[PDB]
């Protein structure tokens, strides 16, 4: 709280987290037998 | 360690599942899957150590 | 109360130096060994008759 | 000052005759030089505690540099009477600075 | 090497000079304190304690990062001045850390 002040790999990280959410939703669509 | 990350995830989910009531499935996975930053950073640090 | 210490950084800083100094003093005096006392204590009696 | 002389005299004895210290001399040698380190660590702890009680880093100095004013009286009285630096005198200095 | 490498990876992730020294100054304090606690109980420093502690450094950096990154993420997302953002945030995460 004291020393912090507000004032190229980020796009790949955004792509990876979007893919992670997509895969999480896809596997959460059914679950069940995959479990 | 694995229990600690699991507890983090479930607590983060339940925090807005109960106190906010945002949703049950469609509204909790979206707000929880964005917490992959600390887990990945810590795993990377631990294996590299 | 970890909300009171936000506007009093000096208190946290000084307890940090206190624990650092205590740890350093403990380190300087503690002896370095190999293994703890992990063995069954035994008593040996020796007699000789040439 | 006499210890270095004593070891210098210990260095020029015939072979087969060594030296040793027993009694209070051994205790003095084993104790070592720890009084200045204890004084320094007490000084640091007092500074840290004062800075904890106050907030700014400069305010504790105003209290911290009051020691000699009280120390001067103890030495003046000791020289006037003809005292000696013993444990009672030391604890007197401690309570006066407190 | 562990303590320098954790700083390196955290700098790679956060990508800013600020908000990265907090765990690298928190870790040595915990290290010295654990040494002092072990000294208090009468145990000595030997191979077993060093191995257990080089095992535990992962959970120590975990405990540091789970707080610092949570604070950084919330203050970035909320678009609010840091004071009350961090206030709300540690108030919200204190119970989870205790549990």
């Amino acid at each position: 709280a004291t020393m912090l002040k507000p004032i190229w790999f980020n796009r790949m990280f955004e792509k990876s987290t979007h893919h992670y959410t997509d895969s999480v939703g896809g596997i959460l669509r059914s679950t069940g037998r995959y479990l | 360690l694995s229990a600690k990350n699991a507890i983090l995830i479930v607590e983060f989910a339940k925090d807005l599942m109960d106190k906010e009531g945002k949703g049950l499935i469609e509204a909790t996975l979206d707000a929880v899957r964005m917490r992959l930053r600390p887990i990945l950073m810590t795993s990377l640090a631990f294996i590299l150590g | 109360m970890p909300n009171f210490f936000i506007d009093r950084p000096i208190f946290a800083w000084v307890i940090a130096i206190i624990i650092m100094l205590a740890g350093g003093l403990a380190i300087l005096k503690l002896p370095v060994a190999q293994y703890p006392t992990i063995a069954p204590p035994a008593v040996t009696i020796s007699a000789s008759y040439p | 000052e006499a210890m270095e002389l004593m070891e210098q005299l210990a260095s020029k004895l015939p072979t087969g005759v060594g030296y040793d210290w027993t009694g209070m001399s051994y205790q003095e040698r084993l104790s070592g030089n720890q009084a200045p380190s204890l004084y320094a660590i007490s000084l640091i702890v007092v500074f840290l505690c004062l800075a904890a009680l106050y907030e700014s880093w400069s305010i504790p100095f105003s209290v911290m540099l009051v020691v000699p004013l009280g120390v001067i009286g103890a030495l003046l009285a000791a020289t006037f009477r003809g005292l000696t630096n013993d444990v009672y005198f030391q604890v007197g200095l401690l309570t006066t600075i407190g | 090497e562990a303590i320098i490498l954790v700083f390196l990876v955290m700098y790679l992730f956060l990508q800013n000079f600020r908000a990265t020294l907090i765990p690298t100054i928190a870790v040595p304090v915990v290290l010295l304190g654990t040494f002092a606690v072990l000294a208090a109980f009468g145990f000595s420093i030997n191979t077993l304690t060093m191995f257990g502690m080089v095992l535990a450094i992962g959970l120590l950096v975990d405990d540091a990062i789970v707080v610092v990154e949570n604070v950084e993420r919330v203050m970035a997302e909320e678009g609010l001045p840091p004071k009350e953002a961090t206030r709300k945030s540690m108030g919200q995460i204190q119970g989870a850390l205790v549990g």
